[PDB]
């Protein structure tokens, strides 16, 4: 008798698709063809942060736009002073397979996680002068792919167990669990208002969650392969996903559907990291073709290229003030661009 | 599986009640946000070396 | 002066040697330092390539043009330079050969022990070059350029008993000792390495290198030892031909490194087509 | 005649 | 807070990083792969938590063995983390012929994985003492699952082991033939498989890994030095 | 966090003594360590400094070549050797915990102080020397420097301290605008490059003490005379 509700779900998905199509009056290209092109964007490597041993899987900027934490698969977090390339802290990790790192918006804590299935929280502002593990968030049955601080006591982690979990750092338990994805949730992006976040999973779907009620608001299924990167548009009304389809896609939360596709026939390799500029006009996208690609977020044009890395570009972060873009890679170097 | 597939149907009707707006309106809103903050984008419009803290 | 008959063949052989050597060596340097392989392992290699290029370009050509007619067409100040930089290039190329041999030895018999510190390589390169300079200094400071009616870039430190001992030192620690180290290293590596066609072609390379070094640098050193001890041989009317043969044999070692790298490594064999 | 060689 | 005292701190951190690079370079990282029926865990003891790490030393060489556990069935994403690893220790249950076919498919995906194209596989055909009994008795054979076993005969390599039934040799060298076939027909010369025969208790396994990792690093050095 | 100094007592001028500070409760190896003396009924005076890892070592001009600030990280003990003591060296020798990175707060913890009794520089001037006042009303304390403390970085290397009677100085404001840890938000530092003002919003019974200022722009570090606050 489950076939009846299976057909119900099929007709429901058809209803969603038809509603999305009926709301599709004009593409983003048709509306922004009449605006000035961004033009040739040329960033150059202002800083090169050296010191990581193995490949770099993740970076996160501090909210001060000067400090950045970097995660290396040698089992080390390094806090960098990007202005002076000074290593502020070198945090040795219990597990050598960290796949994500986060900076608390207050700057007091840094989170990391990876194949150990644990979101380790490190307190940078100890009175003893050493960075020590404030908490270890166990409870995920898969590898941790992303973590993002909401406050100094809340953090949402995405895991390879097809589940996103909201955590309480003081308690150490999952306040909420998001269980909609059918594949490894690879990326995670917090909305600027922090009330929502989006997830990208290997099931090619992107889901929008409410961090409070634990409800998946919307589901987006534009891609064809695993979504490796996700980032919110600066106003929180849209997000961009980068997949193994060698394609970046822009989705609108209110339109509930895809806006643009950022693909080039010359590129056939998956996107590892994705980010926006401060105004959201530039869509930076890391690739395993060893180089990042600057995109025109409104016209889907390749505005520029960041080609300073000698291995797969794994992480990518634009400062909160929008001054620079840092780009870590599997060659163990971060690069600050401007 | 019927209970598990019930949740799949539950979310699908739940996700079909969202109040959608025209893609024209959303595109216009994104363009307006990009235009408003284009002046404050050090990436879109590079600032001279005086204000750039990396050089 | 030399007759037009023999100088034709001498010029052809020397020109082919210099040309092949310099072309291959700068091609190797371009491949290493441009295709950033450009790793620490290819630093002794690029140092050896630069030393071989310097050898072929300066030492071989200048001493061939000087020995073709036994006339110094160069300035008196240049004579003091020819006994400093070409000679230090000779010694640096030989010491780069032996350092590369030792490096490959540690790479093969002890693979788990990692490559040098990426700065000890620079330390060894600098030590090689300063040792070559220290070795060539007696040839530079004590180099005369007396003219007569047709200049001759002679060298005369003291009586022949001191020139002989200098060339004995030079042979001992530039042919006998590098050959000993290279032979021991490469025979151990060949025993260890003796898919399987590559690990045997490497051994063939290494035995070729050891035998060619021992065969080429021996007459070159013996000629200078004999000439230093016996100045009566300088007026043999045939010592010029003996010197040309020995110098050609010694300086032909420059072309062998690029040929070895091309015939061995597929990456080099492909990058030489570009 | 004379001939040194200039190693 | 002087900047000169922060650069001194950053230089002191670099000094800690450089002496941690010495240990990281001198250590060898290994990835254990295999199914539940394969004696992967028994090898570990004889030499939520999403990764298990075993450190063993052979002849003053540090080996870091990374048994992956408490993950999902799909591994196309976290296997990228193990690129630039010294070797992959693949352990196979050679006795269970029904699950043996899935071991080749598991081995096939690892070998042709885009991120493990430069990583050699040290194959450990485990529980070969159980494999001898399963073919000496003859109750269950290989032809019931592999039709090409009847047309297979022992090659020139004829089991220089002290004493074993020729059918044991024919069967156990047929399992190698299936596994070596994948590593050769479906791969380049960038990485080499290293088949081995392993029992439930075999103290020689740490030496086999050391010898085979010595050869894997040897071919890395033969390529680092362009001697090939 | 705890710093305890040992050594002191009556010393003849033609003698010598060695001061030691045992550190406990923090990563002593990762902290630069300062010696700051305080003559009886006088202001603080910076004596010596040793960086983390026993690298950069500095001395005061009045003490350079005579004292030796040694450090033994494994025992978490800081030393200070004195070769030929003078009558001017009579002071309570504080030992200060200081760490330097972006956003750091050096001079944040001071030792309880050991007493030793013996039988150019950026001059910091606190014009006011005593500000008697009642609790409840805001209090402002001002100081001036010989040259601008506003570095090209964008931060003003000015540090405010408070030595309550019968206690050790404690950090209030670091880099002229940053509240220290555990300090109430009543205190507030201001200034542009040469004139600095510390504004206590609602002075309480614990604010009675001497409020020193110190520059960290260049060595030697120089303290002001300190403005006492009577009650």
């Amino acid at each position: 008798e489950l076939d009846q509700l299976r057909q119900e779900a099929e007709q429901l998905k058809n209803q969603i698709r038809d509603a999305r199509k009926a709301c599709a009056d004009a593409t983003l290209s048709q509306i922004t063809n009449n605006i000035d092109p961004v033009g040739r964007i040329q960033m150059r490597t202002r800083r090169t942060l050296r010191g990581h041993l193995a490949k770099i899987y993740a970076m996160h900027w501090g909210t001060d736009s000067r400090l950045l934490v970097s995660a290396s698969q040698d089992g080390k977090l390094i806090i960098w002073d990007s202005y002076t390339t000074n290593k502020v802290h070198a945090i040795p990790l219990r597990s050598s397979w960290v796949m994500t790192c986060a900076y608390a918006p207050s700057g007091n804590y840094v989170a990391c996680g990876g194949l150990d299935n644990i979101c380790s929280i490190y307190n940078l502002k100890t009175r003893e002068g050493n960075v020590r593990v404030s908490r270890e968030l166990a409870g995920h049955t898969g590898y941790l792919s992303c973590c993002r601080f909401l406050d100094d006591n809340q953090i949402v982690t995405s895991s390879g167990d097809t589940t996103c979990a909201l955590w309480d750092i003081e308690t150490g338990q999952q306040t909420t669990t998001f269980t909609g994805h059918t594949g490894d949730v690879m990326s995670l992006s917090l909305a600027p208002d922090t009330r929502l976040f989006v997830s990208g999973a290997c099931d090619a779907s992107a889901k929008l969650w409410d961090v409070r009620e634990g409800m998946c608001r919307q589901t987006f299924t534009g891609h064809e392969s695993d979504i490796n990167a996700i980032c919110f548009f600066p106003n929180g009304n849209a997000f961009a996903t980068g997949s193994d389809d060698a394609t970046c896609r822009l989705f609108d939360l209110r339109a509930d559907q895809e806006l643009m596709t950022y693909s080039h026939d010359n590129i056939i390799c998956g996107i590892t990291s994705v980010s926006f500029s401060k105004s959201g006009r530039l869509l930076l996208a890391g690739y395993d073709d060893f180089n990042c690609n600057v995109w025109d977020a409104l016209k889907a044009d390749r505005a520029g290229v960041l080609a300073g890395h000698d291995n797969r570009v794994s992480c990518l972060g634009v400062t909160d003030d929008g001054m620079a873009v840092a780009t870590g890679s599997w060659d163990s170097f971060l690069k600050i661009w401007n | 599986s019927i209970a598990q597939a019930r949740k799949l149907v539950e979310q699908l009707k739940m996700e079909a009640n969202i109040d959608r707006i025209k893609v024209s309106k959303a595109a216009a809103d994104l363009m307006a946000y990009c235009e408003a903050h284009a002046k404050e984008d050090p990436l879109l419009t590079p600032v001279p070396a005086s204000e750039n803290p990396f050089r | 002066v030399q007759p037009s008959w023999r100088i034709a063949l001498w010029s052809l052989a020397y020109g082919v040697v210099v040309a092949v050597a310099v072309l291959g060596n700068l091609i190797v340097i371009w491949i290493i330092l441009a295709h950033k392989m450009r790793t620490v392992t290819n630093y002794f290699l690029v140092n050896l390539a630069f030393s071989d290029a310097s050898m072929a370009a300066f030492n071989t050509l200048v001493n061939f043009i000087y020995a073709l007619h036994s006339e110094w067409y160069f300035g008196a100040n240049y004579c003091r330079f020819q006994n400093f930089f070409p000679i230090t290039a000779v010694f640096a190329s030989i010491y780069s050969m032996t350092a590369i041999a030792v490096d490959r030895y540690m790479a093969i018999i002890d693979p788990l022990k990692p490559r040098l510190s990426a700065t000890a390589t620079k330390i060894v390169i600098g030590s090689i070059w300063i040792l070559a300079f220290l070795l060539a200094f007696p040839q530079c400071l004590y180099s005369k350029t007396k003219v007569m009616p047709t200049l001759c870039f002679v060298q005369w430190p003291e009586g022949p008993k001191q020139h002989f001992t200098y060339h004995i030192i030079v042979i001992i620690l530039v042919y006998c000792f590098p050959l000993l180290i290279m032979g021991i290293t490469y025979t151990i590596v060949g025993i260890t390495l003796w898919q399987l066609k590559a690990k045997r072609k490497v051994v063939k390379m290494m035995i070729i290198v050891v035998m060619t070094f021992a065969i080429c640098w021996l007459p070159y050193h013996i000629y200078f030892i004999l000439t230093a001890i016996y100045q009566q041989l300088n007026r043999w009317k045939y010592i010029q031909q003996v010197y040309l043969a020995s110098f050609w044999l010694a300086m032909s070692s420059t072309m062998y490194n690029p040929i070895i790298y091309c015939c061995l490594n597929k990456r080099f064999r492909a990058g030489f087509k570009r | 005649q004379q001939f040194f060689g200039l190693m | 807070a002087e900047d000169k005292a922060a650069v001194e701190r950053s230089k002191m951190i670099e000094k800690q990083l450089q002496k941690d690079k010495q240990v990281y370079r001198r250590t060898l990282r290994l990835l254990l792969l295999g199914a539940d029926n394969s004696g992967k865990s028994t090898i570990v003891k004889q030499m939520t938590s999403g990764i298990f790490e075993t450190k063993f030393q052979v002849d003053k060489v540090n080996f870091h063995m990374f048994d992956v556990g408490a993950q999902r069935d799909e591994r196309r994403k976290w296997i990228q983390c193990f690129n630039d690893v010294t070797a992959i220790i693949f352990v196979v249950d050679s006795s269970d012929y029904n699950r043996l076919q899935e071991a080749l498919n598991d081995f096939d995906s690892i070998w042709n994985n885009r991120w493990l194209r430069t990583i050699s596989v040290i194959l450990f055909l485990n529980k070969q003492d159980l494999l001898a009994e399963k073919v000496l008795a003859g109750k269950s054979k290989i032809e019931d699952y592999f039709p090409e076993f009847a047309r297979y005969t022992t090659p020139e390599d004829a089991t220089p082991e002290p004493g074993e039934d020729p059918r044991v040799t024919r069967a156990k060298y047929f399992i190698r033939k299936e596994f070596v076939d994948i590593s050769t027909a479906s791969g380049d010369g960038r990485h080499i498989c290293y088949p081995h025969f392993t029992c439930a208790v075999d103290t020689e396994n740490a030496r086999r890994i050391f010898n085979d990792c010595k050869d894997i690093i040897l071919q890395m050095n033969l390529r680092e030095y362009n001697l090939v | 966090v705890q710093l305890v100094e040992s050594g002191g007592g009556l010393v003849q001028p033609g003698g010598s003594r060695k001061l030691s500070c045992s550190a406990s409760g923090f990563a002593f190896s990762s902290f630069g360590m300062h010696w700051v003396r305080q003559a009886p009924e006088k202001g603080l005076e910076w004596v010596a400094y040793i960086s983390s890892g026993s690298g950069t070592i500095y001395y005061a001009d009045t003490v350079k070549g005579r004292f030796t600030i040694s450090r033994d990280d494994p025992k978490n003990t800081l030393f200070l050797q004195m070769t030929s003591l003078r009558s001017e060296d009579t002071a309570m020798y504080y030992c200060v915990r200081s760490i330097y990175y972006y956003g750091s707060s050096p001079f944040d913890f001071w030792g309880q102080g050991t007493t030793l009794t013996v039988s150019s520089d950026i001059v910091m001037t606190q014009a006011t020397s005593s500000v008697p006042v009642t609790p409840g009303e805001s209090v402002s304390i001002s100081c001036r420097s010989s040259k601008s403390l506003l570095h090209s970085n964008g931060n003003t290397y000015l540090y405010w301290f408070l030595q309550r009677p019968g206690q050790s100085p404690q950090l209030l404001i670091y880099r002229m605008s940053n509240l220290a840890s555990g300090v109430p938000d009543r205190f507030s530092g201001s200034g542009s490059g040469t004139a600095f003002t510390l504004t206590i919003s609602r002075l309480e019974a614990e604010d009675v003490g001497v409020y020193y200022c110190m520059q960290h722009l260049e060595y030697p570090l120089t303290f002001g005379a300190g403005t006492k606050l009577e009650l």
